[PDB]
């Protein structure tokens, strides 16, 4: 409720809330308002119970396909039970197996996401927050939830602001609004109307901000959900979740598979009716054919591949809260990033120095992994001693594991920055201050604009040295001599304008400049001279100037390289911040969002001296958009802005406007990633296709809204995420191709049983042993394939056109490789039946006699007479050999699925998981064939040596065919072979 | 997404006529090559298959034991008073026994007389075409006695004394070995002929053993079983018109209106049995003569 309370007079404020601004609310009025208007708490986002999350895992695209398959199998089994005589339990087995696969995969995914949620909950901590309210005429330490509208609240330094406040009294109050507004530097607070916008006026304090220094008193104008943070929370809660890009790809794949399965089933249903089977048998055939196309083992494969990528990312302190988020960065075309706390450290840091007529550039990185400056002159030693001794700041308790930049201190941001800079450049400041004990303090204040101090000199002079720091134009009037190379010269005409040429230069960058001086007091004061601040017992003139130090909020060390890599990957990087346009533009230039040499229209106009309309729209590749302009921008104008400029900076933007920008980018067909840390990024983080929040600097609401957390606030993890997402997309393509290839040798035996009336070449048990057995580890091992080229040199995939599964993959798996695999199994089937006495021509149309349980003298090609059990054992041996042949030809399929463009001799065989998978599937096939008792448990029988060798020529054929195909693809880019087969 | 049947671009289902022609031509050539490769591999394999002897016989040996009539569920249920209750049985028997008539075994270049008493197996050469087709021992219908069908054309079904014809499944080169020194089982069996593979039909349960009446065996010689001069069998290529020896079993004193479970078993050193295959070396038959 900050609509008008800032522009209200001190009398109307008292009348509006029926309170007097010296005594506060009556001790009963507060209780009445508490019980009539509710507590001072923002309502948390709704909490979903565990079983609902588990059931959400149990359903979904692939899971629903497997559920449909299980239901169809159960219906088929019911029909067989009701109408047929002695039906087998194949369909019951299939129903149970499909249900169990769905349930186990759901359990696995739920467990992974619950682990991530537990880590997030452990990170979130609660400490009882209490406020200070002037109730009953005295100070009370009430709980934060009991603060009511109109309450009189006093805030001191280091105190969180309890609610939205309209300040009436203040004494040097400064608050940190970086999380709410995006302003890094603390903002001064005064009890007067300054700006029309409530977020800019200096007489309003907002809930969820920290008071940094001073003290103030104010009236509560908004409570709970009516606060600025609460409205942002409601806006975030009112947003839909949205579908991840990988989920859409899985949905498209399910559509394709359903179409293929239904077409095959209906065509063979019609064929069965034409061949004279019967409606019931035709329905059974239709259900079986439709179910046989369902790849029940591919669901677990996809889940495991996503989990492996998630664990790989977690190894690098990158937490994903769901498995589908592990791919989104690979598909990202646009990154919308906040500046303060996200691209920037959100910490005042020394940036430049000016001494010895020279400008030195400090190392602003957190780990000090940059360029040093010249530290040989003793003027640098004097400057370091001054800046470290006249500081009044100190590290806090324990931060010795942490780097100096990341440590916590006790004092002003400027004092902390000076302390850290001196600590990481000159020497330890604690030892310096021990060697130079203080005598007189003379604290800093605004009116004086300087901080004097007196210390015992380290050089063993037994005397004292006065050290002064403050505003450059303030301390210059006191110093009549400067220091050039440790030589105490005097004031020249040159050394009174180079001071104004460097101050105007370091102050022109938006940085906060400071001056330093010393005097080296005469020996008449000895050691224990009474130094009285209230009088002039010590000289305060003709100081010796040393140098200037400037400070600014710097970018994070990894940010510029990450931005450069993302732009090399074809990703558009947009800066969206709530800070001032000058700071935003400076940071955008510093991190590469605005490239070197690119100009804005307002700069081309000032260079060519032409009106902004006369500016050509070909040299203004960069634009800076103020948030005030966005209030009068329509969808069409926003689309024009987003399309016509490669480099865009949005400054002074509200959370609602960040959401609008993200929605506009998504409306143009882009997959959008948002990186932010403050509460002003939460709606954009939730609306984004992938939301990434900083683990350390981020707020709880933004970390709840985000899909991914950078636990160490490392921006280099985004490039790794893009690379991993692209690689996971490619490897999913390979794994899906490998899994879909084996479908053809699994359904063609049943098709030929129906059409030709031959004994069934492959059984349900062997088919299950392929899908959930020998094919699982090889399919998983394709997730460990390395990139065949530089994936970061590709453009982002077009989601409309570039699909995970398309018609090329179907044609390769079903039409070409699956057919060769199917012919390999039929060859072994025929060789076994011919070696046992049934020539291939004699097996055509034998189904009715072969399946007759009471025909026990069936005649073979030689005139031998067979019992039903004997020929069934022969058929089961043929099915076992068909299964083994499928295993053998899947060796070649796995070898050729390693690459989509490269030859095997180019990529090599460095995937150890693939080799292990080959060995494991071979050993599993051998185990099921030769283990005693496997003829009773399963219908699997031992094989002859030569029956293993029947699939070698077909495997070699598969390998040679794929090698030639990929050679042609490589030789003829964009040619017919590539357009038809390169999936 | 759902409107691709026709388009301004002359695109049928997404592709033009030229694209459709190219993709269909590619698949036609690819499947023709696959079919050629498959046919070639099949022919190369068949080159290694002998035309006179199967490569393996461990799945067909030991042979099974079957019976005529070919019944539906090992059940024989008929009423002697109703001639239509056993017409199917009698028709099945006469259809099976047509090739055993004397008039069908007249060619002296195909058939021969191999004695009226059981004899040792006859070695007719090696499994090849060295001497063309092998000769076939004759089997007379008169050996089947009252189940021969030469006097009673109903095989005892009209009288209520049904006949079953027992046969041993043909296996190439298989020579049955009768049990050694009468050391298999005990019954009023003339199991002293070393040239007969003994066969016996008994009641399945102890209840059945008391309700089966007299069992009559009709065959070559006085020993119930298969004479050994009809073995080995050389296959349908070398020995077409081959006749396997037959044993006729007639149940003359069956209890009426009750279902009788009967087990017929063959005995030999190379004759085996199984709990999974109920027809290997033996079979079960259920017979109910209704009053
Ligand atoms: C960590 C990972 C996770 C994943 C995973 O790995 C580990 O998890 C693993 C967990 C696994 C499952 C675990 C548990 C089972 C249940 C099991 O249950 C079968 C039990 C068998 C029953 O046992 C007896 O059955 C008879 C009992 O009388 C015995 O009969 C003889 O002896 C009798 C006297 O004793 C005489 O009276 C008889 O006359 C004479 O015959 C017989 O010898 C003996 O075997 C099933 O047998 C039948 O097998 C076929 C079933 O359809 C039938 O064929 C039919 O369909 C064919 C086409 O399919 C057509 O070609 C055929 O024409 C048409 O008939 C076949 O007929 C029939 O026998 C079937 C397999 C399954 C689902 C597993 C699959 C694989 C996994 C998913 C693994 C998976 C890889
Ligand atoms: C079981 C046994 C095993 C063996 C066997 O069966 C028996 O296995 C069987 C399996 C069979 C193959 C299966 C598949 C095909 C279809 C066709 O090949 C696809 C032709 C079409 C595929 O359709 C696309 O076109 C769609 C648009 O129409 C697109 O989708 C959009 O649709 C919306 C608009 O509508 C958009 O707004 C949405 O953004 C978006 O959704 C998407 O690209 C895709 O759907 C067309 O392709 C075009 O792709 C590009 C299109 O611009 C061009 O470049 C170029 O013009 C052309 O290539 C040619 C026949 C063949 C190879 C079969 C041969 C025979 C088999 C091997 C059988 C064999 C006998
Ligand atoms: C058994 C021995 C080991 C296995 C060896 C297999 C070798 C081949 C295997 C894979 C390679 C891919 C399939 C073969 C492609 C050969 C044709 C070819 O390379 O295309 C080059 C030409 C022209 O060049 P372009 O299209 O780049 O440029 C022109 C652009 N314009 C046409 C698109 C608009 O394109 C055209 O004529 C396209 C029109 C012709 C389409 C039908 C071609 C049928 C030929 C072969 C099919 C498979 C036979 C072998 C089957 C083995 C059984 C396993
Ligand atoms: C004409 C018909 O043929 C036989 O029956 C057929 C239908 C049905 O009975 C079954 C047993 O359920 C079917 C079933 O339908 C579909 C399958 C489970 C299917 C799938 C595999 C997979 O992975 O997903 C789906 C492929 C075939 C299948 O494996 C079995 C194979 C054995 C068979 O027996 C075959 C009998 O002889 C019957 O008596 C006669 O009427
Ligand atoms: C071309 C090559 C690589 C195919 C694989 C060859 C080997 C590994 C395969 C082919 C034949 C198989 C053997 C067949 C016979 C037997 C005897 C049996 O009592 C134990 C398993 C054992 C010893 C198998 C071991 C594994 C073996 C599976
Ligand atoms: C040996 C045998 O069982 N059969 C004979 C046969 O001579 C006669 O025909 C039959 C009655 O038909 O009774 C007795
Ligand atoms: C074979 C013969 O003629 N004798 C049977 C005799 O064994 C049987 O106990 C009796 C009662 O059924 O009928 C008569
Ligand atoms: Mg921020
Ligand atoms: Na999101």
């Amino acid at each position: 409720v900050v609509m008008d309370d800032h522009k209200l007079t001190l009398e109307e404020l008292s009348t509006k809330y029926s309170v007097d601004l010296t005594k506060g609310h009556s001790h009963q009025r507060a209780k009445e308002i508490l019980t009539r208007g509710g507590p001072n708490t923002v309502t948390p986002p709704p909490t979903t119970p565990e079983w609902v999350k588990f059931c959400k895992q149990l359903f979904g695209g692939f899971s629903l396909l497997l559920w449909t398959g299980a239901i169809l199998c159960f219906v088929a089994y019911s029909i067989q039970i009701y109408f047929n005589e002695e039906p087998t339990k194949d369909n019951l087995y299939l129903s149970i197996v499909l249900s169990v696969v769905v349930i186990v995969t759901g359990c696995f995914s739920y467990y992974q996401e619950a682990k991530s949620s537990k880590i997030m909950e452990s990170f979130k901590n609660m400490v009882p927050q209490q406020a200070l309210v002037i109730r009953g005429g005295e100070k009370m330490q009430i709980n934060v939830q009991e603060v009511v509208l109109g309450d009189l609240v006093e805030i001191k330094g280091g105190d969180r602001v309890p609610a939205d406040l309209r300040l009436i009294s203040a004494q040097g109050c400064k608050v940190d609004n970086s999380s709410l507004t995006g302003e890094s530097e603390p903002q001064s607070r005064s009890p007067d109307f300054t700006h029309e916008n409530p977020l800019e006026t200096r007489n309003i304090c907002f809930f969820s901000t920290n008071c940094v220094e001073g003290t103030a008193r104010g009236i509560v104008i908004a409570t709970g959900d009516s606060t600025v943070m609460g409205r942002i929370a409601s806006l975030t809660s009112g947003l839909a979740v949205g579908q991840t890009p990988i989920a859409a790809e899985i949905e498209h794949f399910i559509h394709l598979i359903t179409v293929v399965a239904v077409f095959l089933g209906v065509t063979f249903f019609a064929l069965s009716l034409l061949l004279g089977y019967g409606w019931l048998e035709a329905i059974i055939f239709l259900i079986g054919i439709i179910v046989a196309n369902v790849p029940e083992g591919l669901l677990a494969t996809v889940t495991v591949c996503l989990t492996l990528t998630a664990k790989r990312m977690a190894r690098k302190n990158c937490l994903v809260k769901n498995l589908e988020a592990v791919e989104t960065l690979g598909s990202t075309s646009t990154i919308c990033s906040d500046k303060t706390g996200t691209l920037t450290q959100n910490r005042m840091t020394v940036a430049h120095m000016w001494f010895d007529m020279t400008v030195y550039e400090a190392d602003t990185t957190e780990e000090q992994t940059g360029k040093t400056f010249t530290k040989s002159s003793d003027t640098w030693f004097m400057l370091a001693r001054i800046a470290g001794l006249c500081n009044r700041a100190d590290f806090k308790a324990n931060q010795e594991i942490l780097p100096i930049a990341k440590r916590a201190t006790t004092g002003d941001a400027s004092e902390s920055a000076l302390l850290k800079f001196i600590e990481q450049s000159y020497s330890s400041v604690a030892e310096m201050r021990e060697k130079n004990p203080k005598v007189a303090e003379i604290p800093f204040n605004s009116t004086n604009k300087y901080q004097m101090s007196i210390h015992l000199r380290e050089d063993s002079s037994q005397t004292h040295v006065l050290m002064m720091k403050g505003a450059p134009e303030r301390i210059l009037e006191f110093c009549s001599t400067f220091l050039l190379n440790g030589q105490e010269y005097s004031m020249n005409d040159e050394m009174k304008e180079a001071f104004q040429n460097a101050y105007l230069e370091l102050g022109g960058l938006g940085e906060r400049v400071l001056g330093f001086c010393f005097l080296n007091l005469p020996s008449s004061f000895s050691k224990g001279f009474p130094f009285n601040t209230d009088e002039i017992n010590f000289p305060m003139d003709n100081l010796c100037f040393v140098g200037l130090i400037s400070m600014i909020d710097p970018p994070r060390a990894a940010v510029p390289d990450a931005v450069s890599k993302c732009r090399s990957a074809g990703i558009k990087v947009i800066m969206v911040t709530g800070d001032h346009p000058i700071t935003a533009k400076a940071i955008a230039k510093g991190v590469g969002i605005i490239s070197e040499g690119t100009e804005t229209a307002e700069e081309v106009a000032a260079r060519l001296k032409i009106p902004i309309s006369k500016v050509d729209a070909s040299a203004a590749k960069a634009i800076v958009v103020h948030g005030a302009e966005l209030k009068d921008i329509q969808s069409k104008q926003l689309d024009q802005i987003l399309q016509n400029h490669p480099e865009i900076v949005f400054a002074r933007t509200s959370p609602q406007q960040k959401l609008i920008i993200v929605e506009g980018c998504q409306r143009l067909g882009a997959v959008v990633a948002v990186t932010g840390d403050g509460v002003n990024d939460s709606p954009a983080l939730k609306k984004a296709d992938i939301g990434i929040a900083m683990g350390i600097s981020g707020s709880d609401v933004s970390k709840q809204a985000a899909d991914m957390i950078l636990l160490d606030d490392n921006f280099a993890s985004i490039v790794t995420g893009v690379e991993e997402g692209r690689l996971i997309f490619d490897n999913l393509k390979k794994s899906i191709m490998y899994t879909l290839t084996s479908n053809i040798p699994e359904i063609t035996p049943f098709l030929m049983f129906i059409i030709l009336g031959i004994p069934l070449p492959l059984g349900t048990i062997t088919i299950l042993c392929i899908d959930l057995g020998t094919d699982m580890v090889p399919a998983i091992s394709l997730a460990y394939e390395s990139a065949e080229s530089d994936i970061m040199k590709r453009l982002p995939r077009n989601p409309k056109t570039d699909n995970l599964v398309n018609h090329r993959l179907i044609g390769m798996a079903y039409g070409q490789i699956g057919m060769i695999q199917a012919l390999a199994g039929f060859f072994t089937y025929f060789v076994i039946l011919a070696e046992n006495g049934f020539r291939p021509v004699d097996l055509l149309g034998i189904r009715l006699h072969w399946e007759d349980k009471y025909l026990n003298d069936l005649e073979d090609s030689y005139g031998q007479q067979w019992t039903y059990e004997q020929r069934k054992v022969v058929e089961f041996t043929c099915q076992t050999a068909f299964f083994v042949t499928i295993v053998v030809v899947q060796w070649a399929d796995l070898i050729i699925s390693k690459t989509r463009r490269n030859s095997l001799f180019q990529q090599g065989m460095r995937n150890k998981v693939l080799i292990f998978g080959i060995l494991e599937e071979t050993l599993l096939a051998a185990f099921l064939s030769y283990t005693p008792g496997m003829d009773v448990a399963l219908r699997m029988y031992p094989l002859k040596i030569t029956w293993w060798l029947c699939a070698i020529p077909y495997s070699i054929l598969i390998f040679v065919y794929d090698e030639i195909r990929k050679l042609l693809i490589r030789q003829h880019p964009d040619g017919w072979v590539e357009r038809e087969t390169y999936y | 997404k759902k409107f691709i049947w026709n388009s301004e671009k002359k695109e049928f289902l997404g592709r033009t006529g030229g694209s459709w022609f190219k993709i269909l031509l590619f698949y036609v050539i690819f499947y023709g090559c696959l079919a050629g490769i498959f046919i070639g591999t099949i022919q190369v394999m068949l080159l290694t298959i002998s035309e006179f002897k199967p490569t393996y016989q461990d799945r067909v040996a030991p042979p099974g034991l079957t019976q005529i009539p070919q019944i539906q569920k090992t059940e024989i249920s008929f009423r002697p008073n109703d001639p239509k209750s056993y017409e199917a049985y009698v028709l099945n028997i006469v259809r099976f026994l047509e090739k055993y008539k004397d008039s069908a075994q007249r060619d002296d270049m195909i058939f021969e007389d191999c004695g009226d008493v059981p004899s040792e197996p006859k070695e007719r050469g090696d499994f090849n075409h060295e001497r063309g087709e092998r000769k076939v021992c004759r089997f007379k219908l008169e050996w089947l006695g009252n189940c021969s069908g030469l006097n009673d054309e109903t095989y005892g079904y009209k009288e209520g004394k049904p006949c079953i014809i027992i046969k041993l499944n043909r296996v190439l080169g298989f020579k049955p070995k009768p049990p050694k020194n009468e050391s298999l089982e005990t019954y009023p069996v003339m199991k002293y002929n070393p040239n007969v593979l003994p066969v016996q039909c008994t009641g399945k349960r102890d209840e059945d053993k008391d309700k089966v009446g007299n069992v009559e065996y009709f065959g070559l010689g006085n020993s119930p079983g298969f004479p050994l001069q009809y073995y080995p069998y050389y296959g349908k290529l070398l020995q077409p018109k081959y006749l396997q020896p037959l044993l006729a079993v007639q149940f003359t004193n069956l209890t009426m209106d009750t279902e009788i479970r009967i087990e017929c078993k063959a005995y030999g050193e190379n004759i085996g049995y199984s709990e999974k295959d109920r027809f290997q070396g033996r079979f079960d038959v259920k017979i109910e003569v209704k009053s």
